[PDB]
RNA sequence: AAAUAUGUAAGAAGUCCUUGUUACUUAAUUGAACGUGGACAUUUGAAUGAAGAGCUUUUAGUGGGCCAUUUUUGGUAAGC
RNA sequence: GGAAUACUGCCAGCUGGGACUGAGGACUGCGACGUAAGUCAAGGAUGCUGGCAUAAUGGUUAUAUGCCGCCCGUCUUGAAACACGGACCAAGGAGUCUAACGUCUAUGCGAGUGUUUGGGUGUAAAACCCAUACGCGUAAUGAAAGUGAACGUAGGUUGGGGCCUCGCAAGAGGUGCACAAUCGACCGAUCCUGAUGUCUUCGGAUGGAUUUGAGUAAGAGCAUAGCUGUUGGGACCCGAAAG
RNA sequence: GAAAUUGUUGAAAGGGAAGGGCAUUUGAUCAGAC
């Protein structure tokens, strides 16, 4: 019987304005840290075209990976493989950071998967419609920054935007949040995947391997 | 046929054992006429014990 | 007919190949009997060091 | 006419001595220190036939155990079925050898820790846990002299 | 109880990101790049025209 | 289809319920699942699942395990819970005051522990007295000293017991079991 | 309970749980404990052994009565007086008026040496003792006497 | 002398300092094994995953198999 | 020399057409727009209108049309088989009972437990009551003669749920049941070492042991009932050539 | 006074079997209810 109406809904709107003023800030932070990068390399390789020279970039850090096939007569290690990548039906995706050991596994899981170099545009897509938090052994959607705040937030990760970029530039913590997120269920694509044939590599004219900048077509058209 | 761990059993049923059955379905009836027939001495040794 | 390995992998690996627990202080039988006497004797010492000096 | 499954069979060249490396063996074999808890590898000697492993334990690792006088009781897993067992050898001294990956461990941990009391006593918290192979970075290549030479493919057999 | 999405929805992407009003406001996705005019080299040009 | 990491619909190994039919037991069950329910205490969850148990796992306590209990440093102002039977022992013969909720006291038991000074109580009495479980000490009895534990995991060079419904010379101690009879296994 | 049998839910499948590859027969390794050398030796080896042979000599027309000897250890002995008079007892005793147990009456043979009395003094009327409980009894302060 | 397949390790049951026990061992105050006391958690010593982990009792059916790519043995050779 | 347009990519740019769905049921949350009460497309459909009120929608049923559909049961690696059984219908028709057991569950009492062979009594094969025995359990080990379970807070080490104290709390210390691993102690058998004594051949005290037991170390059992598994019985049902 | 099997009347289908599944048309027949 207490008062209890506008105490802690004061207390509540007040601590809520806050954080949306946190996430504005970082949020601002981000986009320009964006825009100065994209720049700085597209200079970076004008100024060495006028010196005479050639601009090498730097490799890629992040892959995005499909399974391609279905779930009948696989061989022992690449079922193997497959279960630790948590790709365990077909059109399952999920983001893998790139080293030499999980270069050895895609090597070893090749003729099932397509994979390559996913874009910005792409990543906000693919946790802005399908993203899927695993709390308490359960399968829950995003939908609101209070989620990500409570389970992310050991971290420093407060939003979903934070989670983004956590993701993109491959943080200090992106093991804890590459498997806070559930491993991605997409559709068909909706074209069709180009080829008569996908069972052959992309450079034969099928659709597994690594095709490294046209992933970003695939899974818009997936997703 | 001996399998999966156990006692060894003597079970001694090997003959026409079912002939032999006795079933003691008359216990109260005969203590009825056991006690009628204690009763019938005593009323006629009366009055020895 | 007469010999087939066959599916026994696939049977093995149902319930897993499985490693063996190990414990600390592992069992003193089968190793040198000198050793296994001495270290008795200055087991019982040492309890009865520490139950003295430590109270 | 029969099979044949005796204690030595199938191993005509597992038991042979290696090229000019016949006669006795040297004396840091048998001047080297094994204790309880030390990790060793099994390669047998075909010319000592005492204190000699079965063939299957060629190529194995195991810890000790046990030692005595001339020997020294090794543990290994072995698959029998869907289990492992652990299985005790008494081996003579010149078929075992030392593990080499247990000194670089040991000398792993000694520099870990100098590492650690040097980063304490520095100010500072260093990480410790080693690295796998990374993608590479950004670089210029300037031609400087070294303008690209253009390559084609060769026909078949008119130069040659 | 139900799930809305977000790149439809303007209310659910409101509240899911601030920076969207600003975004839109100050229209940031067509951002008109600042003119430079740096030429490339001799060498390149006649090692990508012939040799 | 879905590559299956594990069984499907598998259910915990775990019994939920009383498998008796007594109506005061599942009283009991009633009261701690309310008090495990809305209470912080790690008590009350220990006491629910142990009030699930078969006969054969809550086996009885002795008047003398819980004086030995009770001779702990400390521990001889605290309160005794036994989920199941005490029993009584005359191997003793020196008894503490105390107080000991259980389920069931044998007549001797409540006996010894009244004539010795202390109070037998319920646990419902014991959750008025102590919601929480403030001050308590459980006690569970010996469980793998019934008689079918000696046969339990026979074999070769296994040391368990036999199988058997006779005992002597002429009943299992011959080839087998001696030297001289052939092989000793 | 015939309703509650497994019988009443096989009503329909054909084997009745029993297979359709083995097709139940009548005895199919023999009757009773047959091969129990030749066919059944693993069983037999593994879970019974000793079961063959002899061992020990015999004993024409032994009598059990000649081998009754039920024993008493030392820490059940005071449960051989009434509970009326054994805090009494337990309370007010000497070496001059100490109680006396007959275990014969009980229907005991052996004392035995497990555990251990109070420091009363008892006497104790037994057909046969061990060392340690004779021992016990005289250093808690009581004497065994026998009987025969 | 490949390729493919194969054993082990990648720490808290760890490391370091100090000094207790013994009927073993040393010429010895030396060691060996097990300890007392003290110091070392933001990374506790590569990656990825982990549908809970570990343990026990009891019992069913089965113990005629066959086909395909690849590697093979005997028979000119076969759906031998 | 100055541009444009292709090609590839981005927009938290606008906008038209079509299809399927509307789960939930007082309020509670996160937001948006407004200086604010308020309003809203913000934790799942409402508003307005018409016809008909019965065979109209719908069910059942007999057919027609489009596409699909080999005869069941059984043995077999392999059945639609030119493998075996089956013309049709009704009724009958095949894991039962018992003696002795194993694991698990329920109940009663608990170092004990079991009234029902018998006796007393009765509203009479029921129900009610009871003495002495006896069975199993509370002691093992040895072929036997025989002997027969606390050095100690019924021991030390490693873990261990719960409880106690302190710190706002993770955390630190104390006590640690059940259980798991390990080193000891006690009882019987076997083997080695064999002393004071003795009708001088008996008595065996003691000290040990990479030996051995279905043992001890603050008891768990007895009785009744149930599913499942076992053995003997016609033994799930029907079937020889024989003696 | 069941079924197999048969007779009469009424309705229907039928160019070398009949029966079945999904869906709707046609004919016959029928309950609920506003
Ligand atoms: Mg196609
Ligand atoms: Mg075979
Ligand atoms: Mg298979
Ligand atoms: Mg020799
Ligand atoms: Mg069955
Ligand atoms: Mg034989
Ligand atoms: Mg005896
Ligand atoms: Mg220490
Ligand atoms: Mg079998
Ligand atoms: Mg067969
Ligand atoms: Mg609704
Ligand atoms: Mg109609
Ligand atoms: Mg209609
Ligand atoms: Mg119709
Ligand atoms: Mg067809
Ligand atoms: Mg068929
Ligand atoms: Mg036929
Ligand atoms: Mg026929
Ligand atoms: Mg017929
Ligand atoms: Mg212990
Ligand atoms: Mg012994
Ligand atoms: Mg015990
Ligand atoms: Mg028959
Ligand atoms: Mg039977
Ligand atoms: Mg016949
Ligand atoms: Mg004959
Ligand atoms: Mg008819």
């Amino acid at each position: 019987t207490a008062e209890q109406v506008a105490a802690e809904r004061a207390a509540r709107k007040a601590a809520n304005k806050e954080k949306r003023a946190i996430i504005l800030e970082r949020n601002a932070a981000y986009q320009k840290e964006y825009e100065t990068a994209e720049r700085n390399i597209i200079q970076a390789k004008r100024d060495a075209k006028a010196a005479g020279s050639y601009y090498v970039e730097a490799q890629h850090k992040l892959v995005f990976v499909v399974r391609i096939k279905g779930i009948n007569k696989i061989p022992p290690k690449p079922r193997k493989v497959l279960q630790l990548l948590r790709l365990t039906r077909i059109n399952s995706g999920t983001f893998v950071k790139v080293t030499k050991a999980t270069l050895e596994l895609l090597k070893l899981i090749e003729p099932y998967v397509a994979y390559g170099y996913p874009s910005y545009s792409t990543i906000r897509q693919l946790v802005y419609k399908r993203g899927f938090g695993k709390i308490n052994k359960q399968r829950v959607p995003l939908s609101d920054n209070a989620i990500i705040e409570a389970n992310l937030g050991k971290y420093g990760i407060l939003s979903i935007d934070d989670l983004i970029h956590e993701i993109i530039t491959v943080g200090p913590h992106f093991k804890q949040a590459n498997n806070f997120l559930w491993p991605f269920k997409l559709s068909n694509p909706s074209g069709g995947w180009g080829v008569p044939r996908k069972f052959k590599h992309f450079i034969q004219g099928g659709s597994f391997g690594n095709r490294e900048e046209f992933i970003n077509k695939l899974v818009k058209s997936m997703n | 046929a001996i399998s999966k761990n156990l006692p060894i059993l003597k079970n001694h049923f090997r003959k026409h054992w079912q002939e032999r059955v006795k079933v003691h379905f008359d216990q109260a009836g005969k203590k009825v006429s056991r006690r009628n027939a204690r009763a019938t001495r005593a009323a006629k040794i009366a009055p020895r014990p | 007919k007469n010999h087939t390995a066959h599916n026994q992998t696939r049977k093995a690996h149902r319930n897993g190949i499985k490693k063996p627990k190990t414990y600390k202080y592992p069992s003193l039988k089968g190793v040198d009997p000198k050793f296994r006497r001495n270290h008795k004797h200055a087991l019982h010492g040492t309890a009865k060091a520490l139950a003295a000096a430590k109270k | 006419m029969g099979k044949s499954h005796g204690y030595r069979s199938r191993t005509r060249y597992m038991f042979q001595r290696d090229f000019r490396k016949h006669g006795a063996v040297h004396l840091s074999t048998y001047l080297k220190v094994y204790k309880v808890g030390d990790i060793v590898d099994i390669k047998a000697n075909g010319s000592i036939q005492k204190g000699m492993p079965h063939k299957f334990y060629q190529g194995k690792t195991g810890v000790v155990y046990n030692v005595t006088k001339s020997s020294v009781g090794v543990i290994i897993n072995k698959m029998v079925g869907n289990r492992y067992l652990e299985k005790r050898l008494n081996l003579r001294v010149e078929h075992i050898k030392h593990s080499k990956c247990r000194q670089e461990f040991l000398e792993r941990v000694k520099a870990n820790a100098a590492k650690r009391a040097e980063a304490k006593a520095q100010g500072v918290a260093v990480q410790l846990k080693r690295q796998p192979a990374q993608p590479r970075e950004s670089r210029i290549v300037s031609t400087e002299g070294n303008v690209p030479q253009t390559l084609a493919p060769v026909p078949y057999e008119t130069f040659i | 109880v139900l799930k809305k999405n977000p790149l439809k929805n303007k209310q659910v992407l409101l509240r899911l990101n601030p920076y969207a009003k600003v975004f839109a406001a100050e229209k940031l996705g067509s951002k008109k790049a600042e003119k430079t005019g740096t030429k490339p080299a001799a060498v390149f040009t006649e090692t990508l025209k012939h040799d | 289809g879905i590559d299956h990491t594990s069984k499907q619909h598998k259910r915990s190994g775990h019994r939920t319920a009383p498998k008796s039919d007594n109506v005061y037991l599942k009283l009991l069950v009633k009261l701690y699942t309310f008090l495990a329910r809305r209470t912080d205490a790690p008590f009350n969850k220990v006491v629910l699942k142990a009030l699930f148990l078969s006969k054969i796992n809550r086996p009885p306590v002795s008047v003398s395990r819980i004086a030995r209990a009770l001779k702990q440093e400390g521990a001889a102002n605290k309160t005794v819970v036994v989920v199941g039977t005490v029993t009584d022992d005359a191997r003793i013969f020196e008894f503490p005051k105390t107080t000991v909720a259980a389920l069931r006291f044998t007549a001797g038991a409540r006996a010894k522990i009244v004539k010795a000074g202390g109070e037998c109580i319920t646990l419902d009495q014991l959750a008025v007295r102590a919601p929480k479980g403030q001050n308590t000490l459980i006690l569970r009895g010996p469980r793998n000293s019934r008689e079918a534990v000696r046969h339990f995991g026979m074999g070769p060079h296994k040391g368990k017991a036999p199988r058997i419904l006779s005992t002597g010379r002429k009943f299992e101690r011959a080839r087998g079991r001696r030297r001289s009879k052939g092989f000793k296994v | 309970p015939s309703r509650f049998t497994k019988t009443r839910k096989h009503r329909g499948h054909v084997s009745a749980g029993k297979g359709r590859i083995g097709k139940h027969r009548k005895h199919p390794g023999g009757r009773g404990m047959a091969g129990g050398q030749h066919h059944h030796r693993i069983n037999m080896d593994k879970y019974h052994p000793g079961y063959f042979g002899k061992v020990g000599m015999r004993y024409f027309h032994k009598q059990q009565a000649h081998f009754w000897k039920p024993v008493l250890n030392l820490d059940k002995l005071w449960t051989l007086i009434p509970e009326d008079k054994r805090d009494q007892y337990l309370k007010s005793a000497s070496k001059e008026t100490a109680p006396v147990i007959d275990t014969l009456a009980a229907g005991y043979g052996k004392i035995l040496g497990k555990g251990r009395i109070p420091n009363v003094p008892v006497i104790v009327k037994a057909r046969f003792v061990s060392k340690l409980a004779e021992e016990k009894i005289r250093a808690a302060g009581g004497v065994v006497e026998l009987i025969a």
